[PDB]
RNA sequence: GGGGAUAAGCUCCGUGCGUCGAGAGGGAAACAGCCCAGAUCGCCGGCUAAGGCCCCUAAGCGUGUGCUAAGUGGAAAAGGAUGUGCAGUCGCGAAGACAACUGGUCAAGUGA
RNA sequence: AUGGUUUGGCACCUCGAUGUCGGCUCGUCGCAUCCUGGGGCUGGAGCAGGUCCCAAGGGUUGGGCUGUUCGCCCAUUAAAGCGGCACGCGAGCUGGGUUUAGAACGUCGUGAGACAGUUCGGUCUCUAUCCGCCGCGCGCGUCAGAAGCUUGAGGAAACCUGUC
RNA sequence: ACAGGAUAACCGCUGAAAGCAUCUAAGCGGGAAACCUCUUCCAAGACCAGGCUUCUCACCCUCUAGGAGGGAUAAGGCCCCC
């Protein structure tokens, strides 16, 4: 059913196609991922699959997740995610100790990177919501970047829940869909994906199958 | 009312049949009764029920 | 005086009510009277001297007239527009214990005890219950005659 | 009512089961199951019939004894010899075929029409312009029949498409 | 009763009319002017008024005979309408009534 | 018959202060639907309309003139909807209009002056206590103390459309 | 977005009361950017405060031993530091 991978972004760069085209692609490190835990509908409730990627010396890691490991009978990994799948049919195809590598997708395919989003810090309505200022000149008095209006006058008696104003911005979970595959090396685990992914550069991805397109 | 619906019988029809029995026993020592003496209670029960009429709605 | 409740004079009991075919807003009445101790003559206002109540069975429960498609349950989030509305028939048929939790929370006082007392209340859509270990005595919906 | 109160025969060929107000028949073409309305049992007559009886003589009762005992004769004449529906086409360049299971019709429009057989019934098609559908059950023959007609617009101008006998 | 558009939670008069003003208590969800009833104080006594008695909430998922399918009950008109209960009429009719298929089949009610 | 979206009528509300129009910024709701969606009859041949139903998810332009709303016009567009909310929104902004004091014209008055007539000019104050809302923490709880990975009751967002 | 579910107006099937008929009172189907899923995100303070696992899994003192209080630790965490 839908594959999926743990990798790191590396940074964007250019290809050419085989129309002369210039493609602007992201590089995922599809690193070597190693199936830990297996959830299963008869014990957990929902059928998921667990991934272990990157790299940690021993004796960084806490006893809680050595133990955890030990248990699975694999190496400890930096960085732990799940894998939502649909039904045991598509939770049979993975045991534990099993490796996933980058080969797993193919030229041409359709996946979804899921990241964190950049970090923006406290925002103004202009920036963490697209409003529109008021006037630069014309008698406006220190109003060039304020939100203006909150809400009504006697009804609304209050502000409504959800109204967008200032605030934290950024670093959120963000999935982009329907990203095309250019290239899979399989030599360096290197993804090239046409686009831009989320997040910063040596950040954590998760690139799936597409949802839609695939 | 707990009490008495406790022995199948309404408040209403015991405070009637008390009263045509003649016991002049209060609400406040008729619920002592209730939680302190439930044989009292059940034998007042008794008693309110011998007084009552035959069809109470009757047109009596 | 009067008689009051002390520390350890509350003893409580557990009722099983089979919903089978019984109307709604009867067996949540029963069930409410019951949650209440209302039933009991050492009652007060005050304590929640009141029994465990369980109800199986919630999806068999009986509605009459047309009110499987023409009442709704309603609730909002707090955001404008955030109504929602759900018919009995789906919310039966989704989340069929919420229907009897609604309608005997409903008939309890909306104090800080009717919240304790709400405690004391487990329905289950199916024909048995895990509480086998406090040995439930079943209970019948009877009216006293007068 | 008056349809009501009079039994409907009861082939001996047919196999009739009784279990309360679920009945189940069994004839030559097939087996189809009826329930009947609670106000009006169904007992099988010992004479070769079943017993429509309609026991008080209120609105809803009155009004369902004509409905169960039509509902039953139906039931019965379709499982005995079935149930068969007749169509044609009227105008020029639409041509209709069986291709095995599944019905395939050229209306004229851009794409191939597919038309997919449910259970009980069968697709005679003897000509391009006319064809038949036969199924042992009214209801769900009657109810392919609409939506096989559906597939023109009425033309109440010229006239193509399909129309019933 | 007048003025106003007999509209106003409009205004102006009459009333051994009431209440509020200057009146607590009970009821009407809340509710100066509506309903019951006029608080000298105390009581962990009883009987009632208005209003009530499935649960909230004290007391009846009261009894008997009927009606309603509209959640009517639990807001509204002109008007529209093969809903239904009861009662009253008339027309036609076993010489076979109505429907269905002036004459034939058929089989009790059929029409306003 | 509805409505209080129009002018009204009453003066119950405030004269020990309830900002008066448009515009900007930001909304939210209704459907009596402008486009897109689904149908019905056509005095519908097709196209295209007429007209009537259902439907509120999203969308619904930029300019000239005027302080304007309104309006007329210019280019477009799938379309350039109608309304409620102190005719939403000045402890968010403006001050062009109206509504002080200066001055002038016409008209009225003997005159001081006046004109729901015109004309030019003319101070828009405040460090947010509480509720509300947008974000971020601290404490306790979840029947020992911890740590990974999670299910989701329940919510929020998004929903447009053209040409070939 | 695709797909599915239940529907609006509407199109119907099988037909009673009302011997016929009638998309309807019994039923069964189709049917929309509206509704429920479906896509993305938050979410157990969801007080019914959830689940699957893994780690520590122990040591004293005091009053009167009924409970409490105090101290020292483990797994782990925080402060200081880059």
């Amino acid at each position: 059913a839908r594959k999926g991978i743990l990798g790191t972004k590396l940074g964007m760069t250019q290809v050419f196609d085989e129309n002369n085209k210039v493609v602007p692609v992201t590089v995922v490190k599809a690193g070597p991922n190693v199936v830990t835990r297996i959830r299963t509908t008869e014990r957990d409730g929902y059928s998921a699959v667990q991934l272990a990627y990157g790299e940690i010396s021993p004796r960084k890691v806490i006893k809680p997740v050595a133990g955890q490991f030990a248990a699975a009978g694999v190496n400890p990994r930096r960085h732990v995610a799940e894998l939502r799948l649909d039904d045991e049919a598509a939770v049979a195809e993975y045991e534990v100790g099993q490796e996933l590598t980058a080969e797993i997708f193919s030229d041409g395919a359709y996946v979804d990177v899921t990241g964190t989003s950049k970090g923006k810090g406290f925002a103004g309505t202009m920036k963490r919501h697209g409003f529109r200022g008021q006037g630069a000149a014309h008698g406006a008095q220190a109003v060039h970047r304020r939100p203006g209006s909150i809400g009504g006058c006697a009804t609304p008696g209050r502000v409504f829940k959800g109204t967008r104003m200032s605030g934290r911005m950024g670093n959120d979970r963000v999935t982009t869909q329907n990203l095309k595959v250019h290239k899979v090396d399989a030599e360096n685990g290197v993804l090239l994906i046409k686009g831009a992914i989320p997040g910063r550069n040596g950040g954590l991805v998760v690139v799936r199958s597409a949802i839609k397109r695939g | 009312n707990a009490a008495a619906r406790a022995n199948d019988i309404t408040y209403n029809r015991l405070i009637q049949g008390l009263k045509a029995a003649g016991v002049e026993v209060d609400r406040k020592n008729l619920a002592e009764l209730a939680v302190s003496d439930p044989a009292a209670f059940t034998a007042l029960v008794d008693v309110a029920r011998a007084a009552l009429p035959e069809d109470v709605n009757a047109p009596s | 005086p009067t008689y009051t409740p002390k520390a350890g004079d509350t003893t409580r009991s557990w009722y099983v009510i089979d919903a089978s075919d019984v109307v709604l807003g009867r067996l949540a009445s029963a069930a409410a009277t019951l949650l209440r101790g209302k039933h009991k003559p050492t009652f007060t206002p005050n304590v929640d001297g009141g029994d465990f109540v369980i109800v199986i069975n919630a999806d068999k429960i009986a509605v009459s007239g047309d009110k499987l498609t023409k009442k709704f349950a309603y609730r909002h989030s707090g955001y404008p527009g955030g109504l929602r509305k759900r018919t009995i028939g789906e919310l039966l048929e989704k989340h069929p214990t919420r229907v009897v939790e609604n309608a005997i929370i409903g008939m309890l006082p909306h104090n800080k005890l009717g919240r304790q007392i709400q405690k004391k209340l487990k329905v289950y859509a199916g024909p048995d219950h895990p509480h086998a270990a406090q040995q439930p005595i079943p209970f019948e919906i009877k009216q006293v005659a007068q | 009512s008056r349809i009501g109160k009079q039994p409907v025969p009861v082939p001996s060929g047919v196999d009739v089961t009784i279990n309360g107000q679920n009945l189940s028949v069994k004839g030559p073409k097939g087996t189809l199951t009826l329930d009947v309305a609670e106000p009006i049992s169904v007992s099988r007559a010992e004479d070769g019939a079943i017993v429509v009886t309609r026991p008080d003589d209120e609105r809803r009762s009155r009004s369902l004894h004509g409905l169960s005992r039509t509902l039953i004769a139906n039931l019965v004449t379709g499982v005995t010899e079935g149930y068969t529906q007749k169509m044609e086409i009227f105008g020029v360049g639409y041509r209709v075929q069986l291709k095995g299971q599944n019905l395939e019709f050229a209306l004229g429009y851009s794409h191939p029409v597919l038309i997919e057989a449910p259970e009980g019934i069968t697709f005679a098609v003897e000509s391009p312009t006319k064809f038949s559908v036969s199924g042992i059950d009214k209801q769900k023959v009657g109810q392919i029949s609409a939506v096989i007609r559906r597939l023109r617009r009425p033309d109440p101008y010229k006239g193509k498409g399909v129309r019933y006998e």
